[PDB]
């Protein structure tokens, strides 16, 4: 009688769970702000 | 010895007491398997 080294069950998918550490730039708020400026008085925002 | 005679303490009543005792004849049968213990299934460990 041998014990053969029978094979480990491949894994067939992979899982990724890490928390962000640094929080969303939300561009898109931003952007979508329905108080848009002229030209003439162009907002500034910088997204650090 | 008085007389040619000891003193001795003969039992006149008596009873039956149980002793009981473990004799270990065996024990659990490890088995390891060396290589996926040491490297589990990875093939540079294997190589090494
Ligand atoms: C022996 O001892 C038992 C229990 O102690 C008792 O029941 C019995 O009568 C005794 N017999 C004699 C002859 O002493």
């Amino acid at each position: 009688v041998y014990d053969l080294s029978g094979f480990t069950v491949k894994p067939v998918a992979t899982v990724h769970r890490r928390i962000p550490d640094l929080p969303d730039c939300d561009i898109d708020k931003w952007l979508n702000n329905f108080n848009v400026p002229s030209p003439l008085n162009w907002e500034r925002k910088i997204f650090s | 010895s008085v007389g040619g005679l000891y003193e001795i303490k003969i039992p006149t009543n008596f009873t039956i007491v149980g002793q009981e005792e473990f004799i270990q004849t065996n024990s659990p049968k490890v088995t390891i398997d060396c290589s996926l213990f040491v490297c589990s299934n990875y093939a540079a460990c294997h190589d090494l």
